């Protein structure tokens, strides 16, 4: 529910391949994070107006 | 060390292994501590917590020779993941590392129980080409021939030598009485829990490796007599029957209608193929016959 | 709470049953239908007209 299909391939490889930056199995949910902050983000998070 | 560990410690330790691995940008002191709680993880007693702590393992390898023989130091611990309860056969280097230690040395006994494992583990392996070929691979040893015991088991290489159970029963139990090199003895027969259950499985060789090297007069031989010349009891023996033949590796057939069954090959329910084998390839050896009948006559007629 | 009684587990050991079959006569072609199904522990019972209908 919070916007932040093409996008989850991304998603993931950020996430998981951090991971692996961290060079460990387990994904958290903070790795979510961490493929939601290097994303189209560009002017967060409403017109405003 | 505050009270020698225990599971918390063990806890503490395993916690304390995949942290650092990266922020500890470390090629020794993480492999000898990867495997410090080898311990805290067996000594917890647990074949899949060890098995864990290997999975986590394999992340560090190409470990051969850390410092000179940092693995001869370490290599005890990874075959020990699987050394007295391990799979019988996953053992290839596991149960081959043992031998090197002194064999970088020039050791007596302790090359002994090094030989008499790196060998005396894969009658416990299920049969394969791998173990078969390997172990007359590794053959030409000098140290490895001066015991009894390995001749013994090296000749069972051919012809399964279906031997009385009891007689290499002798061969192995005075391994324990060995007024020389007896380690070999405790590495196979000093055990209880598997050493006994090395001859559980010795059992299972022979009788398996009996069914092997039979295969030939068969699709005449009965339950009774097959027990006879099995070295084992009948319904010992249909207990055999019974794990081999739901194995099925080969494709026997048998049915107590009689009885008088066997451990066969498809028994034969082939067309013409098998006359036109026969017929064909006999004819033509005979035209061979000829054609060389009239080189090697002619040869010996040479002087006349 | 079962929907039907009818088929639910009922199904599932008739697939047993030559599952469990695939295993007296998995070992060898030709057998004793009694230790056959000594296996099954009922060695005719049902085993028969059961492995007849198969």
């Amino acid at each position: 529910a919070r916007p932040d299909g093409a996008d989850i391939n991304s998603i993931c490889q950020e996430s998981g391949m951090l991971a692996v930056r961290e060079n460990r199995y387990i994904v958290l949910a903070k790795d979510f994070e961490k493929a939601y902050k290097t994303v189209i983000k560009k002017d967060e998070q409403e017109h405003e107006f | 060390k505050e009270q020698n560990g225990d599971v918390k410690e063990a806890a503490s330790i395993l916690q304390e292994l995949q942290v650092e691995t990266y922020g500890s940008m470390e090629k020794k002191e993480r492999v000898e501590f990867i495997l410090e709680q080898m311990r805290l993880c067996l000594a917890v007693k647990d074949y899949i917590r060890t098995q864990i702590i290997s999975k986590k393992i394999n992340t560090k390898f190409f470990q051969e020779e850390n410092t000179e023989k940092l693995k001869l130091k370490y290599y005890n611990l990874m075959i020990q993941l699987d050394q007295h309860e391990g799979s019988y056969l996953s053992i290839c280097k596991h149960y081959r590392a043992i031998y090197d230690t002194p064999c970088i040395q020039a050791e007596s006994e302790k090359w002994q129980q090094a030989l008499k494992s790196v060998v005396l583990y894969v009658i416990l392996a299920p049969f394969d080409n791998e173990q078969s070929d390997l172990v007359h691979r590794i053959s030409g040893d000098k140290k490895l021939e001066e015991i009894p015991k390995y001749k013994d088991l090296l000749k069972l290489f051919t012809t399964m030598e279906l031997m009385r159970w009891s007689t290499l029963v002798e061969d192995y139990g005075m391994e324990l009485r060995k007024g020389s090199l007896e380690s070999p003895a405790t590495d196979v027969f000093g055990s209880t829990e598997e050493g006994e259950k090395r001859w559980k499985d010795l059992k299972n060789r022979v009788v398996e490796h009996n069914i092997r090297i039979m295969a030939k007069y068969y699709t005449r031989i009965t339950m009774k007599r097959m027990a006879q010349l099995l070295d084992l009891s009948v319904d010992e023996s249909e207990a055999f029957l019974s794990n081999l033949v739901v194995n099925k590796t080969i494709f026997a057939k048998v049915d107590r209608l009689a009885g008088i069954i066997n451990f066969q090959r498809p028994k034969d329910p082939n067309n013409l193929l098998n006359d036109w084998s026969q017929k064909l390839n006999s004819l033509m050896s005979l035209v061979n016959k000829t054609t060389h009948l009239i080189a090697k006559e002619e040869m010996i007629h040479n002087l006349q | 709470d079962d929907p039907i009684i009818s088929t639910h587990l009922a199904k599932l050991y008739d697939n047993l049953l030559e599952q469990n079959l695939i295993r007296v006569i998995e070992p060898f072609s030709r057998v004793q239908i009694e230790h056959i199904s000594s296996l099954i522990k009922l060695s005719k019972a049902d085993v028969e007209r059961k492995l007849s209908q198969m």
